[PDB]
């Protein structure tokens, strides 16, 4: 697979983010109870509530497709569908909205991504969606500076940032600590306050930042230099409009 | 400098290249003068009617950032983005009533009847007499039957008829009361182009008080109208008082020479007439005035058709009719406040005119890739090199509009068609959306990734020029952020070329009427006045009420 | 089902065929019926004339609308054959189905009759429209090569401000049905069909008209359910008796009032017959006053509709102006009551619509001449079939009193719908199909 | 014939039922089992006389949280169903001999009435159906227990609701699959405004089933609104070919490789490898270390990419169990597979954007709702024409109860009675008969 046309840092970066054959860098180690924590769906150790009764409990209608197609755990179990939301600051956050969808779906089953400007969205089955949460907040995928979890007050994508290069943060769930040089995440991503604040590591070095981001700037690498990925989208236009016309 | 960097100064304490700032210390709501009344308002609004209203500790607290100021576009005036909210502005709720109000029918299928039917004479001197006749009956008062009781006069005097004729003998024969004048509100090419389109045609422009409008519907105007003409040319011509000629006044005026603002709408929008989701895009080009006093800047006709139809399709239909609500008062305010639009347009047209000179650019593809790119670069780019102007308008909705409505009405002014000004529309979209790795809302491009497809198709429900489309238009009918720019699309082309109209030369004469309450000539300085609770509007019933 | 019997005559008033079974002229059964229904469903007009000048002064999508620089100068009915020949393989199922595409005034027009086989996969009628549509704008595209960038203004030449307007609003093409959203309810396509559309079809033959109207509005009871289980003979006998001059009933009585006469000498005439015919007798006396019953209301509303029919083409014909229909429509029924003790025609609804339908042509609120009107129309969609055909009846008699006539408001379908036999002179058909199956009943 | 292009045929399991068969074979317009699934929709009505009789016992008619006090009437109606079934039958046959069927159901608590083909010979549409039904059980119900004149109107309330004060059925207690015309959208609509619980509630929740209804009635509404009409119609053919009657197995043979452990982008990756194999694409020029596909036949591209769509609907829906994420799959499918090849999304971006505005409202407050109560005459949903709907169908197949509105919600009584019908039940298995049958007279 191609995933994505390019010649800059962005074009490889946003085709790593997809290729399931490239693995993203873990920068830091979160713990089960602290992605339980920071999702807010249950209490660490609660039991896992159930939206229908688990499938082998139920006769599933015979049907080729359904033969064919392994659940995942979550739906096995009848588990809800619950979410984590991401917000990712445009001052050269490593993920973007678009870029998340994308590789949400080129990486994990049974995912339902939504894109948005000021905040990107997956829906999945419980105890799957954790597991996902922790590979998106251990990774590259997240800097807990530029980027945020936030299921509500997504504002802050197109914001300055603060003096410590913090991302704007309407309900301020995660804390930048000028003592220690370290974020943490002082209130889950709805905004309910966290008994035991949940570390969240270093925010990366601007230059890391430009190394690893998906968005196009002019003050980093800007779009109309990257001409083969500016060409293809332009195709993808020109084509678009034939198509629908069909009549030359 | 660019033409926004005056609003974003007056906006934030850092220059407007700064790239940091500091929230959480402004006092949340306490920083806004206007956030100030409205708490107030809400504690005496709880107290006097028994039940909690607004109040501040509901749900999240806004203020940690900066609320900023709007400078509303071509003006020096600067309000907070409340006192633009269509609900606290009767200069917006009184230009949808103008339009609302206004319905256009001839008189020509009338007097054949006059003459042809009843066997009588229609001359300028019987036309005159009609028309005083029918501007007593029209804000509702009688002129037949005894024992009538009508509406009070100074509930109604926004209510009133006028006529217009391309025949100037026609025209200077009739009381100029009763006209507006072709020659008086429009210069010569376009007064000529106006006339030669009407001919000897005479047309009405009729408007139902205000008071009624607000009261009933849009479906109420056609209909009062006809009543009213059909009362006056019973007296006025002398006819009985109901016969069976009266019956084709009343089909003519009702359907055979009447030209509704919009059509109505299908059952899940289920709307009457002259209502906003039936108006096309081009009808809105044409009710704004602005082409014919703005007409040697292209760049500013177009902006003042985006800001119209903005407010109306994004606020009032958009975010009342079809939804309601806080609704979406910044959604339409980024294509008509801090000269951000203003800026990436004046640079394509600036562009536009450099490379091919307005409307000498090949009408294809070849021209869309070049303008709609460029532009959309430019506009991109300026959101960057600005962190101010990022954060002023911060919701990617907002800046798709914009940018997209800047490279959409280049490429017209390049090509002098708008249906590739509407695909440089959807390319601007693709590049912003993969320049920044996101776009707009969750829905924003839904008609965007038809769009391309769509430009140039054939088929029933897909084809259409873009100053036929509407916001009826299948993929159009839901979304923010895409409508009043069309408009301003729409009209993108006409405006350099010279177009004395986009679509309809009767509805662009029907609106050149200083008798109108808000004044289309000047749409944003008039949003101005009402945000600055500067504006009358027509309908209060204060005349009727306690003191 | 039933056991009546009718005699079926010509528009001449020459007997045709004797004892024919009810049911033989039903919707449901009659051959005649079910193809000038589906016709109606299948034809198209399309203007090739008017397509061309609304593209040569980009004047497209409705009244008083132009887009100047969108012009484009095609010379269609120049090539109204090959682009209609290109058309027809499109609409077309096969080369051996029932389509028909006609050049008409020299190229100007085109009678489009698109196949009978896309109705049959088709939930409804929007096909006809549609299909002839793109056939024609891809037809025009592909003769003069119209480029990308031009070929949507030949599509608002031809189909107009859709699908912005719900309507085919400025649309160079026409049907003699409205788009399905404007029935005034389900089942009603049949009844929306402006009386000057058939009195332009049937080109103001008197008894045309009214049999194309009756046909039309009593199939509609049909698909609206109103001609079923008990009502069922009721609307057959109103379709025999009123439009299709069963027993030369409506005939006879004109031949017998045409001369002098007036609505109550039609009305004198008719109970006489009805008298003679056993349809009512003297059920009890008043003091100098017989009040009339009888056993089989359906038979007598039936009579009383052929006198109604009669009445129209006595009192409008002597006129020679349609105005006055909606008189007759009332008073006829409203002086047959107290002549006879006896409700009249719909039992009472005819005379309602009658009212309605006298002040929304004699008022300002809206209606207009008798031409614009229809079974769809708030206005006369009351009475269930036997009040619109006399309407028809009188359009067709009316001498150009009326402004809007069917050259105002219908000339695309005068001179195309004219031009097919079944819709031109439906009675001649129906009753040959009824007396072709009058043993298959 | 006037395409050159044959299909093979396959069955819901996977198994070749019929090789080298005419695309058009598959029309609606020549397919005789197209033709009798759509006669059947536009004739067939569902009558509650449970909910008839439960309405009239309370005066509870006219649309919901109605009742008018002293109204009401105590009528054994499901204990007399077989004497008032048969009465109403004889109103709504034309002939003895004719397709007339009146069915009881539930012990006399549900009738399938299917109205007969000769009154819609000599109609316009299609509300034939419900009022000839409607007026025939509202008489069999009035003679069977001599209703009076005074109460009748009752019964009529009863069975048909608030009409014509609404314009809808308001409260009735019948249902179709059809809505009423003046609800369509735009002309030729009609076969669009089936809400896919519905057809998921007919096809009993078989995800192939599903797919291939949904995308019979699409692709039908096609040919009657004109799309599928000269320079288009062998697109729509080969759309509803590969992605809605798994024409050479495609749409199979892509879930059986990418079930176990696929994700979208998986699936995309093997329909691209397929069509370079078939010589569908072809690499038309390189970039740096990037490939642009080209194609000489955008309609057989864009049947290829229609049918991985749907495959990776299954894949990813099914694996959730979940229908939901079926807005998420029809956009970036698509989205990906044009940064994948260069070449354009199914239906030219159509579905990209009816995905993109189906998120939205079935993920936010402005309206829309849940996956099944979605149509092609939804405003959300119109705008691709037939190659989204089909897929939204398959999800809300997969759909293991995580749906409030589902089509137990929205459609029990279509659930109970259509799905009796064998052609709406298995519409893949009669298209695919009739096909063969017809192979040779194409
Ligand atoms: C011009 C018409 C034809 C028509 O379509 N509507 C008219 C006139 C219309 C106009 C009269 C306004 C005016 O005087 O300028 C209005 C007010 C509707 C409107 N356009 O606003 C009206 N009638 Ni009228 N119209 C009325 C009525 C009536 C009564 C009056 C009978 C009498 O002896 O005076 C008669 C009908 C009848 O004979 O039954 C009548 C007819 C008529 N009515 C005859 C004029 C009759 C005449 O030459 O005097 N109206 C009424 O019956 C009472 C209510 C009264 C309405 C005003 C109100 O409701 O306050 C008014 C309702
Ligand atoms: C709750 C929703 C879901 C939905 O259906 N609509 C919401 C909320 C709705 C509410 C919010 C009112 C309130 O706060 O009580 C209103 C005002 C509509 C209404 N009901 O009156 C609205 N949005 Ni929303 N909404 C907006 C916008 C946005 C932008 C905001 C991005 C950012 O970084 O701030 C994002 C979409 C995106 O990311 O692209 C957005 C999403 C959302 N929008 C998310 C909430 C996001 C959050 O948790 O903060 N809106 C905008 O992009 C600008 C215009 C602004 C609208 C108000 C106006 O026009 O003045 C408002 C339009
Ligand atoms: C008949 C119909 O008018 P048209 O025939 O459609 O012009 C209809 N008017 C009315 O019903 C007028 C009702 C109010 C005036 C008369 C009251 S007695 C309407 O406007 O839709
Ligand atoms: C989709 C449809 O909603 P339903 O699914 O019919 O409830 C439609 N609403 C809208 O289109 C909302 C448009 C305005 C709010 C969103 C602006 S982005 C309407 O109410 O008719
Ligand atoms: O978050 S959503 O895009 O659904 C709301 C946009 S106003
Ligand atoms: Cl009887
Ligand atoms: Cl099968
Ligand atoms: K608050
Ligand atoms: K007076
Ligand atoms: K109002
Ligand atoms: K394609
Ligand atoms: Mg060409
Ligand atoms: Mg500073
Ligand atoms: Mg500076
Ligand atoms: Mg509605
Ligand atoms: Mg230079
Ligand atoms: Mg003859
Ligand atoms: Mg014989
Ligand atoms: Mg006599
Ligand atoms: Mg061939
Ligand atoms: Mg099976
Ligand atoms: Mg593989
Ligand atoms: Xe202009
Ligand atoms: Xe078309
Ligand atoms: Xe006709
Ligand atoms: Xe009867
Ligand atoms: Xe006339
Ligand atoms: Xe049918
Ligand atoms: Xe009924
Ligand atoms: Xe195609
Ligand atoms: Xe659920």
């Amino acid at each position: 697979a191609q995933y994505y046309p390019g010649t800059t840092k962005v074009a490889q970066n946003r085709r790593n983010f997809c290729n399931p054959e490239y693995e993203l860098e873990k920068l830091r180690e979160i713990s089960d109870e602290d992605v339980v924590k920071i999702l807010g769906h249950r209490a660490p150790g609660e039991e896992y509530p159930s939206v229908h009764p688990p499938l082998e409990e139920m006769d599933e209608p015979e049907d080729a497709i359904r033969e064919m197609v392994e659940p995942i755990d979550g739906a096995k179990a009848g588990d809800r569908v619950r979410y984590i939301q991401f917000t990712d600051s445009m001052y050269f956050a490593p993920a973007q909205p678009y870029v998340r969808s994308r590789a949400y779906l080129c990486r994990y089953r049974g995912a339902d991504a939504g894109t948005l400007s000021g905040r990107q969205i997956i829906e999945t089955r419980e105890r799957d969606l954790e597991k996902i949460s922790k590979e998106l907040l251990e990774t590259e995928f997240f800097d807990p500076a530029r980027s945020g979890v936030r299921g509500k007050s997504v504002h802050g994508h197109s914001l300055r940032l603060d003096e410590d290069g913090m991302m704007f943060d309407m309900l301020r769930r995660q804390i930048y600590n000028k003592d220690t040089g370290r974020v943490e995440m002082v209130k889950n991503q709805i905004g309910d306050e966290l008994d035991e604040p949940v570390d969240l590591g270093e925010p990366l070095d601007e230059e890391t930042l430009m190394e690893k981001t998906t968005i196009y700037r002019v003050d980093g690498e800007a779009y109309r230099d990257d001409v083969e990925a500016v060409e293809i989208m332009q195709r993808i236009h020109v084509l678009r409009s034939q198509g629908g016309f069909n009549l030359e | 400098d660019k033409l926004f960097i005056n609003a974003l100064k007056k906006k934030f304490e850092e220059s407007p290249e700064e790239k940091k700032t500091t929230f959480y210390t402004l006092g949340g709501w306490k920083q806004s003068e206007r956030k100030t009344e409205f708490v107030n308002a809400g504690k005496e609004v709880a107290a006097k009617r028994g039940i909690p209203q607004y109040n501040p500790d509901i749900g999240t607290p806004l203020g940690q950032r900066v609320l900023m100021p709007y400078q509303v576009s071509t003006t020096d005036t600067y309000v907070e983005g409340d006192d633009l909210h269509f609900v606290n502005n009767a200069a917006m709720q009184q230009m949808w009533d103008d339009i609302r109000r206004t319905v256009i029918v001839g008189l020509n299928h009338a007097h054949a009847v006059i003459e042809k039917r009843l066997g009588k004479e229609v001359t300028p001197e019987t036309i005159t007499h009609y028309l005083e006749t029918v501007n007593h009956a029209m804000p509702g008062a009688a002129v037949v039957q005894e024992h009538m009781v009508e509406t009070h006069p100074a509930l109604v005097a926004d209510s009133y008829v006028k006529v217009f004729t391309g025949n100037d003998e026609i025209a200077d024969e009739i009381d100029p009361a009763f006209v507006i004048d072709i020659n008086k509100q429009f210069p010569e090419d376009q007064a000529e182009t106006l006339k030669a389109e009407v001919g000897d045609g005479i047309w009405q422009v009729v408007r139902i008080p205000t008071i009624v409008s607000r009261t009933c519907d849009g479906a109420t105007t056609s209909r009062w109208s006809a009543m009213q003409i059909g009362m006056s040319m019973i007296s006025a011509y002398k006819q009985a008082a109901g016969e069976a000629a009266t019956g084709d006044f009343a089909y003519a005026a009702k359907h055979a020479e009447v030209i509704h603002m919009g059509t109505y709408l299908p059952v899940r929008r289920a709307r009457g007439e002259n209502e906003p989701g039936g108006v096309p895009f081009g009808y809105l080009a044409d009710i704004c005035q602005s082409s014919r006093v703005n007409y040697e800047d292209p760049v500013r006709v177009s902006l003042d058709v985006v800001a119209t139809g903005a407010m109306l399709y994004d606020q009032i239909w958009l975010g009342s009719y079809m939804s309601g609500g806080v609704g979406f008062t910044q959604y339409a305010t980024a294509a008509y406040t801090d000269n951000i639009l203003d800026d990436f347009t004046y640079f394509g047209k600036e562009y536009v005119e450099d490379k091919y000179g307005l409307c000498e650019a090949p009408n294809n593809m070849d021209t869309v890739l070049d303008v709609a790119t460029e532009v959309t670069f430019y506009g991109l780019e300026q959101y960057e090199e600005y962190p101010a102007l990022l954060e002023d308008q911060f919701g990617g909705s907002q800046r798709a509009a914009v940018v997209a409505a800047a490279a959409g009405c280049s490429t017209a002014f390049a090509t002098g068609n708008a249906q590739t000004g509407l695909s440089g529309w959807y390319l601007s979209m693709y590049l912003h959306k993969e320049q920044h790795s996101r776009l707009g809302f969750y829905g924003y491009d839904l008609q965007d990734q038809c769009g391309a497809s769509n430009v140039f198709s054939i088929r029933g429900d897909e084809g259409l020029p873009l100053e036929l489309r509407g916001p009826n238009y299948p993929n159009y009918a839901m979304n923010v952020g895409h409508q009043g720019e069309y408009a301003g699309i729409s009209q993108a082309p006409h405006a350099a070329r010279g177009d004395a109209f986009v679509f309809n030369p009767l509805v662009k004469i029907a609106f050149a009427d200083d008798n109108l309450v808000f004044d289309f000539t000047n749409v944003r300085g008039e949003f101005a006045k009402g945000a600055l609770r500067e504006f009358e509007p027509a309908g209060e019933r204060a005349l009727i009420t306690p003191a | 089902k039933f056991e009546d019997k009718v005699d079926l005559y010509d528009d001449r008033g020459n007997l045709v065929e004797e004892q024919v079974p009810l049911e033989a002229l039903s919707p449901l059964r009659n051959p005649a019926i079910k193809s000038i229904v589906q016709g109606i469903k299948r034809t198209v007009a399309v203007n090739l004339e008017g397509i061309e000048n609304a593209l040569k002064t980009a004047k497209v999508g409705g009244p008083a609308c132009k887009i100047m620089g969108r012009e484009l100068d095609l010379d269609i009915v120049g090539n109204a054959e090959s682009i209609a020949a290109a058309a027809k393989e499109m609409i077309q199922v096969t080369e051996d189905d029932d389509t028909n595409v006609e050049l008409l005034g020299g190229g100007k027009r085109a009678l489009v009759q698109v196949p009978s086989a896309r109705f049959d996969v088709a939930a409804e009628y929007s096909a006809a429209p549609l299909v002839t549509a793109t056939a024609f704008v891809q037809a025009i595209i592909n003769e003069f090569d119209v480029s990308m960038y031009d070929a949507n203004m030949v599509k608002a030449a031809v189909l107009g401000r859709y699908p912005q307007s719900v309507e085919y609003m400025g649309a160079n093409i026409a049907t003699m049905l409205d788009i399905p959203q404007k029935l005034e309810g389900p089942g009603y396509a049949l009844r929306n069909i402006m009386v000057n559309h058939v009195v332009a079809a049937t080109l103001k033959n008197t008894l045309q008209a009214a049999a194309l109207s009756t046909i039309l509005e009593q199939t509609a009871m049909f698909e609206m359910g109103d001609a079923v289980g008990a009502f069922e003979r009721m609307h057959l006998l109103g379709l025999a008796y009123q439009g299709m001059n069963a027993d030369n009933l409506v005939f006879d009585l004109v031949k017998a009032n045409g001369k002098e006469g007036t609505v109550g000498s039609v009305i004198a005439d008719l109970v006489e017959r009805a008298l003679e015919d056993g349809v009512i007798k003297v059920e009890k006396e008043l003091t100098d006053y017989k009040v009339y019953g009888t056993d089989d209301l359906a038979m007598w509303n039936a009579y009383a509709a052929a006198g109604l029919m009669a009445a129209t083409m006595v009192n409008q014909g002597a006129a020679r102006a349609a105005q006055g229909v909606s008189s007759t429509l009332l008073y006829y029924n409203d002086l047959i009551e107290f002549e006879t003790g006896l409700p009249s025609v719909d039992f009472g609804k005819v005379e309602g619509t009658a009212v309605g339908f006298s002040f929304f042509s004699h008022s300002i609120y809206g209606g207009g001449g008798p031409g614009i009107f229809n079974g769809n129309h708030i206005v006369t969609r009351h009475s269930k079939g036997f009040a619109i055909p006399c309407v028809a009846a009188a359009m067709a008699l009316d001498a150009g009193t009326q402004m809007f006539s069917p050259e105002a408001t219908s000339g695309l379908i005068k001179e195309v719908f004219s031009q097919v036999d079944e819709f031109r002179e439906p009675l001649k058909y129906v009753v040959e199909a009824a007396a072709e199956i009058k043993n298959e009943i």
